[PDB]
């Protein structure tokens, strides 16, 4: 999503979490903060929605 | 006319962050109240077992004076 935006992902703004060790505790916590960023993307997507065309 | 479902004039912000109240009387004070309640129980235990030894001596006097 950050490297090759294949869609309108470029016009929305977020920040992806990164794990610090290989410990799956970090992996779990990365999943949780990706969920919270998913809520941010949904918030901006409801903010800037165009009524264009199906 | 156009009658899609538009976002109606912009939407309010949605909370998007962790929030931990983190209270609970940190280890100093609660460590203190634990040792204090423990000491309270100790002192009551001391007083009650002394009274109990008094009663046990009275029952010993009963078995002594009964025996012959």
């Amino acid at each position: 999503r950050k490297t090759q935006p294949y869609d309108v992902y470029d016009q929305v703004e977020f920040d992806v979490p990164i794990g610090s060790r290989g410990d799956c505790y970090d992996r779990y916590l990365c999943r949780v903060e990706e969920m919270r960023q998913s809520i941010r993307i949904i918030s901006q997507c409801l903010n800037k929605m165009p009524p264009g065309e199906i | 006319v156009k009658q899609d479902m538009p976002p109606v004039g912009g939407y309010g912000p949605i909370d998007y962050k962790r929030n931990l109240p983190r209270r609970g009387l940190s280890g100093y004070s609660m460590f203190a109240v634990g040792i204090g309640a423990l000491l309270f129980g100790y002192w009551s235990m001391m007083r009650w077992n002394r009274e109990r030894r008094r009663l046990q001596i009275e029952d010993f006097e009963a078995r002594i004076a009964l025996m012959p």
